[PDB]
């Protein structure tokens, strides 16, 4: 998640929130999965020296 | 290579710059009498005998 998918900042206040809507706010749609990248990474002509 | 004369160099996932380059966990080197007559049953992809 930090090293590939969000991260916040160390030099200003940042605050950090985890919230979850149950049912009522049908003004928001749903996804269908989560999606997360773990891996990201360029591989350059040196043929797997990534 | 250079003490040989080349006849076949086939690969499959994998160019020859990259085996000839890339550095590897240990590489495997077999070797046999394989003449150049039957050329069309070594490969990786094939049913030869």
């Amino acid at each position: 998640i930090s090293q590939f998918n969000y991260k916040q900042s160390f030099s200003n206040p940042t605050c950090l929130i985890l919230a979850t809507v149950p049912h009522n706010l049908t003004t928001i749609t749903k996804p269908l999965k989560y999606s997360y990248i773990n891996k990201c990474s360029r591989l350059l002509s040196d043929d797997r020296t990534e | 290579l250079s003490l040989f004369s080349v006849n076949d160099f086939t690969c499959s996932q994998i160019s020859p710059a990259a085996i000839a380059s890339n550095c590897y966990s240990s590489l495997i080197l077999d070797y046999f009498s394989y003449p150049l007559s039957m050329k069309s049953d070594l490969s990786v992809s094939s049913a030869g005998p």
